[PDB]
């Protein structure tokens, strides 16, 4: 990650393990919260 | 009333083949410089 | 008629071919035709003045009484889903043809003289016929389609030519600003292109209205669904034009090249944000509740773009907010249904912003003569006063254009301007006194920038004291500096503007109203009074004349200084003088929001997603190091798992 | 017609794959060995251009060169050969794009006879996927390009090239069994053991047996073509690699495995389509916003453009499920129109990298200023894949916004989030093009061009390549039925086989 906190416009900080569990909840969780949309609302 | 693509494509081949045939023999620094050498992404 | 006709294609395509031919020139035969600049801007400049000569014969054509004539080819077909690509040769398409085409000659008559000592000269005239051809396929156009296929090419041609430079560290963060800023304009036009083929089910402007007014009525569309979709094709001319969510890229659209600007303020700005609103007029005047929107979002540009051209230090960052706030007053004249005086404006609108920023070109190659290459702002080193006191015919043709746009007593506006301003003070004067107001405003700053920097005392001491360029001393102190290649369209560009003192006069208004009908025949219209209109127009040349008489006194004291002013209104003078706080917002919401969400879409993507693919390589691995420990050498423990599976199935197999 | 046409091109180049070791004169690195590996190229290209102006005889539904040879009585199999309308595009397309990889794998002179040696038998295991109407050929030639690029990645790839090539070929071939498992259920179902893709498409299925099939086919077509939770194979396989190796990846190897997502799970499994198909178009949405925010936030130049890749191929599944002949027109458009886009920017990174060694996308900035050639293709290029009209990248995610809503198959607050959805992508996609393309060229903020950058040009060959992926870019998307006509009647039987199943 040292080399994705590269030396232009990112390191916003938040490369903590602590912070990678909580977007990743958010992130898998919005897919699975449209899959689950899509079986229901289509038809 | 459409355009077909069989008499577009068949003389836009022997124009492409003989280009390529021709732009191989044709490059630079390929050849003088090349420190990239042998190992293709090194 | 039928070899002008059926051959009026052949307008977008001119000026394609020139620089189809120049882009295979300049990739392929770069040592000769870097060299070859002189002939290929004139091969160039050839083919669009072909192209002038349709257009002028295809309008002129038009006026006459001549029908206007379709054509539609077949572009992308399926099973009962076709999409047809053609052209229209319209009365208002044929005027627009004239305005796109008679200023991009001229603005190639300017790019000799603002160049030729630039290495790029040769790719220049590329990119300028580039533009024309995806501009001049804009304004000919039949469908929603046709109108998005060059919608998002004039932003790929504004996008290379903000960005000509390059070497420039402020031209390139400029010229992505306008792509992305269009793109969302282009986000909104390409919903509700779809979103306007779903309800009514053809592409075509005349086909829109009628099947949109079908299905309001009978009750198979809601009136507030069917509301957001109209709104959703609005969002595209409010970034083209620079209306109030996505106005942020014109202070730094001036930062490409002075011909440009006159370009994309006369071609992809009062035409392409105001043509796709004039034309889906069908659509707009069935939906009440679009119509305020789009007038409301007009008329607080009118006030927004205003008062940030006050206190404007640079001459285009001033003119790049005027045009901010004028489009602004002009496309309100479309949201009050007043249109074809909001379309008459446009006219008089591009050929003066030409002339009010080519002619500022010539003041900015003036003042590299005494000053280096990096300031264009009010003048300092010899400060701001005098320019038209070495009399050149370069600075009274500023003042020409900036005199027409106020409304004045013996020039132009006084015909054309104030008619929406009886037409908006019938319905909702609350949000529409605004405009009043800065009506005096607006012949504030654009005074503001003449007289500061026109006359006075400007040659004699530097403050600064720093040229130290021989590209300086040749740049041609004493404006002379503007050579014959000024001459022609600096006056050329006026002899439209006497036509126009003769056309859209108080007689000429009727007869070119009566060229420009809407989707049908009726003209819906509030009241037009005989003696009501001699003191609603009398008024407000007052608000013009004495708006420019508080600027006349304000900067000709030599400080910017009334009474306490000069220790000024800093509540809101730190807005106009910061520029509104309006980019910050874009910025470090935004921008830094969307490097922000992005950061973590991809420490998710290497770190869990990535993280089960290498667990399933690792927990194979560590079952291999597992099951190498079952053999361990002594031959008797080999010799009990054989006999002890002999005991093992000998239990299995027997239930 | 009588002659083998398909499969003389299937195993023309592996033929002659074979006498590159019998080639002479290795004075020194190897030239002789690569003019005949080009010519061999072009000759097959003419080849699939004679085989199409004169026997394709297209407006008919249906394969125009079938060849059913027998090959193996016992298993079932033939050697079936036929070219219909969802393949013939990418028969046409294989064989422009790897005759330009040819041509672009000329500065190699690490292993040249070994290098010449897997591109032309991957040449060949590639225009042998979408020919073949069997299905134990089809899963040979599916893993046919297993091994030469594992070698293609390993010997000439970037650094992390060993970890980046053996989690290829344990993810593709850990995921290539379900195409012999699912290949192998659909075969022995009824009473007929046959193998070819007719019967199998012709035999009436169950509808529990059905979602077994499509959930094994799913998997094994989502990892080629990468749908977005199965996808971290590509941007190492397509971060670490060469120039001339990373055209038949992004160019040619993705399109396999939406190619057979339209053979194999529309037209053989219409009910199980109908049944799971919300699901893809989700997995479509999702494969735009992710893979452009991905790109976005990734410094490394190489594997900003390779998870691009993923966020293009996003409108094929878009277009596959939404049941319209212009949804389904809109997706092989994309499928091509990728290939020759993917091909003209993949070819630039190797171009740009070649000169200034660098590829971190920081120490950058003026590479403009020395190179001009290299900065107006990679202008171009870069302005095709943002879906830029007049070219073909606007047209075929056109089709795609248009034909998914127009279906009478959803409903309609769930065709509105969706089109709402697929088309933010329009804005994203602009948003890291541009800012690969500023903090490179754009700029005075040269690099030490001391120890590193020693050189820049852009060779006249070089501007070839270009050029001539330029013109099917520019000349499908200013007249798409151009390429419209070639499949417009087979996938209209496609669409024609997914109507009568659709209220379920």
């Amino acid at each position: 990650a040292t080399d994705f906190n590269r030396g232009i416009m990112k390191f916003d900080g938040a490369d903590s393990p602590a912070m990678i569990a909580i977007s990743a909840v958010l992130i898998l969780g919005f897919i699975a919260g449209l899959i689950w949309w899509a079986l229901h609302t289509a038809y | 009333a459409v355009i077909s693509v069989k008499p577009i494509l068949l003389a836009m081949t022997p124009v492409f083949i003989l280009l390529c045939l021709f732009f191989g023999t044709r490059n630079g620094f390929y050849d003088t410089d090349q420190y990239h050498g042998n190992g293709s992404a090194h | 008629m039928e070899p002008l006709y059926q051959y009026a294609w052949l307008i977008p395509v001119l000026p394609l071919l020139g620089a189809l031919i120049v882009g295979f020139g300049l990739i392929a035969f770069s040592e000769t035709t870097s060299k070859l600049r002189r002939p290929s801007a004139i091969f160039i400049m050839a083919l669009m003045a072909i192209a002038m000569g349709h257009s002028l014969t295809l309008f002129w054509s038009q006026v006459q009484g001549h029908l206007p004539y379709t054509q539609m080819i077949e572009w992308a077909a399926a099973g009962n889903l076709h999409i047809a690509m053609g052209y229209v040769i319209d009365p208002l398409a044929a005027l627009m043809l004239v305005i796109v085409t008679t200023v991009a000659f001229l603005v190639m008559l300017y790019s000799d003289g603002y160049m030729a000592h630039d290495p790029g000269y040769v790719r220049f005239f590329a990119y300028l016929s580039l533009f024309g051809s995806s501009m001049l396929g804009l304004v000919v156009s039949p469908n929603l389609v046709q109108v998005y296929i060059f919608w998002e090419l004039v932003g790929m041609c504004s996008y290379l030519l903000i960005g000509f430079w390059y070497d420039r560290k402020s031209a390139a963060e400029a010229a992505q600003k306008a792509f992305v800023t269009n793109r969302v304009g282009d986000f909104g036009l390409l919903l509700g292109m779809v979103g306007l083929f779903w309800a009514t089910g053809t592409f075509d402007f005349a086909g829109m209205g009628d099947r949109l007014t079908e299905l309001v009525n009978t009750g198979l569309l809601s009136p507030s669904l069917a509301a957001i979709l109209a709104i959703l094709v609005f969002l595209g001319p409010v970034a083209k034009s620079a209306q109030f969510p996505l106005h942020v890229w014109l202070p730094d659209a001036m930062e490409g090249p002075t011909p440009i600007s006159a370009l994309i303020h006369a071609a992809t700005m009062v035409a392409a944000g105001v043509f796709l609103i004039a034309r889906m007029f069908p659509v707009f005047e069935q939906l009440p509740q679009v119509m305020t929107t789009i007038a409301w979002t007009g008329a607080f540009t009118a006030f927004m773009g205003a008062t940030i051209a006050i206190t404007q230090n640079d001459i285009k960052k001033s003119l790049a907010y005027s045009t901010i706030s004028q489009l602004g007053y002009m496309v309100m004249g479309m949201g009050v249904g007043a249109y074809s005086a909001g379309l008459f404006h446009l006219m008089t609108h591009a050929y003066f912003k030409a002339m009010l920023f080519l002619g500022s070109g010539s003041v900015i190659h003036s003042m590299e003569g005494v000053v280096g290459h990096n300031p264009d702002l009010a003048q300092d080193m010899r400060y701001m006063g005098g320019l038209r006191k070495y009399m050149p015919i370069t600075g009274a043709t500023f003042l020409v254009g900036c005199l027409a746009i106020s409304g004045v007593p013996p020039f132009a506006g006084f015909w054309s301007k104030d008619e929406i301003l009886g037409a908006v003070f019938h319905a909702n004067p609350a949000m529409w006194l605004l405009t009043w107001l800065t009506a005096g405003l607006t012949a504030f700053y654009m005074f503001r920038m003449y007289f500061m920097t026109f006359e006075g005392k400007f040659r004699n001491v530097p403050p600064e004291r720093q040229e130290h360029h021989d590209h300086h001393s040749h740049h041609a102190a004493v404006p002379h500096e503007s050579p014959w290649t000024m001459t022609l369209p600096l006056v050329v560009l006026a002899i439209p503007s006497t036509l126009i003192g003769f056309v859209g006069t108080p007689f000429n208004n009727l007869f070119e109203v009566f060229i420009h009908a809407p989707g049908e025949e009726k003209v819906a219209e509030h009241a037009v009074d005989l003696t009501e209109f001699l003191i609603l127009g009398g008024s407000s040349v007052g608000i013009g004349l004495m708006g420019i008489t508080v600027a006349y006194l304000m900067y000709l004291k030599g400080t910017p200084s009334p009474q306490a002013i000069a220790k000024a209104i800093q509540p809101l003078y730190q807005f106009s003088l910061h520029k509104w706080y309006f980019d910050e917002l874009y910025e470090a919401v935004f921008i830094k929001g969307c490097r922000r969400l992005a950061r973590q879409v991809l420490e998710v993507d290497y770190n869990v997603v990535d993280g089960v693919v290498n667990l399933t390589g690792f927990v194979t691995m560590v079952t291999g190091e597992g099951l190498k420990y079952l053999q361990n050498g002594r031959a008797q423990f080999y010799a009990l798992i054989v006999l002890l599976a002999v005991l093992g199935f000998v239990i299995f197999s027997v239930q | 017609s009588t002659f083998p046409w398909l499969t003389t091109i299937i195993l023309f180049p592996i033929v002659a794959a074979l006498a590159i070791p019998f080639i002479p004169d290795p004075t020194g690195k190897g030239r002789p060995i690569r003019w005949y590996a080009l010519a061999v190229g072009l000759i097959d290209f003419a080849l699939i251009v004679y085989a199409f102006t004169n026997f394709y005889d297209l407006n008919t539904p249906g394969m125009q060169l079938w060849e059913s040879y027998d090959w193996i009585p016992e298993i079932g199999l033939r050697w079936s050969v036929g070219a219909d309308g969802l393949s013939m595009p990418l028969i046409l397309l294989t064989g422009f794009i790897t005759t330009l990889a040819i041509l672009a794998a000329w500065p190699v002179t690490l292993k040249p006879r070994l290098f010449y040696f897997l591109m032309l038998a991957m040449y060949g295991g590639q225009i042998a996927v979408f020919a073949v109407q069997d299905m134990l050929v089809f899963f040979l030639a599916w893993e046919l390009e297993l091994i030469p690029v594992y070698l293609l990645l390993a010997i000439w790839g970037g650094h992390k090239r060993q970890y980046a090539a053996t989690k290829f070929i344990l993810y593709t071939a850990g995921s290539s069994l379900f195409i012999l498992v699912a290949g192998l259920a659909m075969a022995f179902y009824g009473d007929t053991v046959s193998f070819d893709m007719q019967t199998l498409a012709a035999k009436d299925y169950a509808l529990g047996f059905q979602l077994l099939v499509y959930a094994g086919f799913l998997v094994a077509y989502g990892v080629k073509l990468p749908i977005v939770p199965l996808h971290t194979w590509l941007p190492d396989a397509h971060g670490e690699a060469t120039a001339p190796v990373h055209m038949l990846l992004a160019g040619i190897l993705l399109k396999m495995g939406g190619y057979a997502l339209i053979r194999m799970n529309v037209d053989m499994l219409p009910a199980a389509h109908a049944k799971f198909a919300p699901v893809l178009v989700i997995l479509g949405v999702v494969n735009i916003i992710y893979a452009a925010l991905t790109s976005y936030a990734q410094r490394n130049l190489k594997r900003k453009i390779a998870y691009s890749s993923i966020s293009h191929i996003g409108f094929v599944l878009i277009g596959i499920a939404s049941f319209t002949n212009l949804g389904m027109s809109g997706a092989v458009l994309q499928m091509v129109s990728h290939g020759l886009i993917g091909a003209s920017l993949f070819f630039l990174v190797g171009a740009t990298y070649d000169r200034t060694h660098t590829l971190i996308l920081e120490e950058m900035g003026g590479v403009g200023q020395k190179m001009k050639k290299i900065f107006a293709m990679f202008t171009a290029c870069s302005l095709a894949s943002l879906a830029l009209p007049g070219m073909s990248g606007f047209v075929a995610e056109l089709m795609v916004f248009i034909g998914f809503a127009t279906s009478d198959a959803y409903s309609l607050p769930f065709r509105v989030i969706v089109v709402f959805l697929a088309a933010v992508g329009v804005i994203l996609t602009p948003i890291y093009l541009l800012s690969m393309l500023r903090e490179i060229f754009y700029g005075p903020e040269n690099k030490e061009l001391v120890e590193h950058e020693a050189l820049v040009d852009a060779e006249p060959r070089e501007v070839f390549i270009i050029a001539c992926l330029l013109v099917p870019i520019i000349g499908i998307g200013l007249y798409p039925k151009l390429l419209t006509q070639i499949y417009d009647a087979t996938t209209g039987q496609v669409i024609a086989r997914a109507r009568e199943v659709l209220p379920t």
